[PDB]
């Protein structure tokens, strides 16, 4: 099994930490959801190829521009996350996160991931966003942002229900293996 | 880590570590506060374990088995003795607060009600000045340590055999040399997240809410100072490249 490195980036409210926790346990915690994620090395077999995929979170580094880039060396794939319940988190993708990741991780594939997809049809979420003249991110808005930023692809998932989580990390593994 | 502490923090949460008959005696808000304090101490125990892998398994093994050129082991593991002293001392204070809070007759049932004062002490005065000096140095030497490691692994057979030997056990799966370096760099930015969540569940005693608010501000002051004090060192970078920053 060859070793590859994955780093997840995005705003503090994008759900990145929960996504890594749920994938690494194959479970949404029933008793306690951890505040932080240290690291993990997942054994993944995708399309017949075995990989050890090291996983890293950037949570807590968003306000520290000299500490944060120390997470990027030798990254093989980036997950760039936004939450579907937060159009503000999607607005910070093209001109804050994208130029940083392209600078420190040249030629590394980026997969744009819409998190918390279970909230797209949640009445409480729709009522709260409507007060700021907002609505949950539509799938075409996510795809068009991915296309604009030069992403390898666009994917959606829900850490709460686990739907789409395995598929995101299997595709990240495939992207990490490409020349 | 030693077995007594590993067993005391084996459970996924404080609510699963204490006896169920003791858990039933507390209100939900206390359980929520204790679960986050337990994650701060459990993750601190693992961080000190990361530093012991760096000092004992890697650094001391390279000195006792390999013939590396002088200055190379310090280049791979900058500041590791100072980082170990800072965090083993902090861990000792957290574990003594837990041990004093145990019920007589129990080695597992406790509640920590006064964490804020311990965090203010850790993140102020001479201990905060040492943390700032040490992390400003370590984080500025992080790129150089990774590059030195990659060069030795690709070119020195005895070095490659040593690394493959000591990292083979399953318990080292997450703790190769480069992984340990980034776990240490990332530790300091986990503290605000943990303290803010403990503070959210610490409103019942106003003196505790005030002390955790003071501690959160001290930790963010330390992180801002470390971040402003970092400039990556590079082997072979010329003075002209430096003064043209
Ligand atoms: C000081 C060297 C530098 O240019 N750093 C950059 C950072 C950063 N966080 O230091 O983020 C960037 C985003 C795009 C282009 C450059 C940078
Ligand atoms: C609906 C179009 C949009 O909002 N943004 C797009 C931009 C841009 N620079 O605004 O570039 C794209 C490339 C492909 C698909 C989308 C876009």
């Amino acid at each position: 099994a060859i070793r590859k490195k994955l780093v997840i980036v995005g705003d503090g409210a994008c759900g990145k930490t929960c996504l890594l926790i749920v994938f690494s346990k194959d479970q949404f915690p029933e008793v306690y959801v951890p505040t932080v994620f240290e690291n993990y090395v997942a054994d993944i077999e995708v399309d017949g190829k075995q990989v050890e995929l090291a996983l890293w979170d950037t949570a807590g580094q968003e306000d520290y521009d000299r500490l944060r880039p120390l997470s990027y060396p030798d990254t093989d794939v980036i997950l760039m996350c936004f939450s579907i319940d937060s159009p503000d988190s999607l607005e910070n993708i093209p001109e804050k996160w994208t130029p940083e990741v392209k600078h420190f991780c040249p030629n590394v594939p980026i997969i744009l991931v819409g998190n918390k997809k279970d909230l797209r049809n949640d009445e409480h979420t729709r009522r709260e966003l409507a007060k700021m003249k907002q609505e949950p991110v539509k799938p075409e808005e996510g795809r068009d942002m991915a296309n604009r930023i030069g992403a390898f692809g666009y994917m959606e998932c829900s850490a709460k229900t686990k739907d789409g989580v395995r598929e995101v990390f299997e595709m990240a593994t495939r992207a990490a293996l490409q020349a | 880590s030693m077995e007594m502490d590993e067993k005391d923090f084996a459970a996924d949460s404080w609510s699963l570590a204490v006896d169920s008959s003791f858990l039933q005696q507390h209100k939900k808000e206390v359980m929520k506060q204790q679960d986050v304090i337990y994650e701060l101490i459990q993750t601190e125990l693992h961080h000190v374990r990361t530093l012991k892998i760096m000092t004992r398994l890697f650094r001391t093994g390279m000195l006792e088995e390999l013939h590396l050129e002088p200055g190379v082991v310090q280049g791979l593991f900058p500041c590791v003795d100072e980082l170990s002293d800072i965090h083993t001392r902090f861990l000792s204070q957290l574990l003594e607060r837990r041990r004093q809070a145990l019920c007589p007759g129990s080695t597992r049932n406790f509640v920590i009600h006064r964490l804020g004062d311990l965090l203010i002490s850790q993140f102020s005065g001479p201990s905060a000045e040492q943390m700032c000096k040490t992390y400003s140095e370590f984080c500025s030497r992080h790129s150089k340590a990774l590059k030195l490691y990659k060069e030795l692994y690709a070119r020195d057979k005895r070095f490659q055999q040593f690394i493959r030997k000591v990292t083979r056990p399953a318990v080292l799966k997450r703790h190769g040399v480069q992984e340990c370096i980034l776990l240490v760099t990332q530790r300091i930015t986990k503290y605000p997240l943990l303290i803010s969540r403990i503070l959210q569940h610490s409103h019942g005693i106003e003196e505790e809410r005030q002390d955790l608010t003071t501690a959160l501000g001290l930790v963010k002051e330390l992180l801002s100072n470390v971040d402003e004090g970092i400039y990556q060192l590079e082997k072979g970078a010329r003075l002209q490249e430096i003064y043209n920053r």
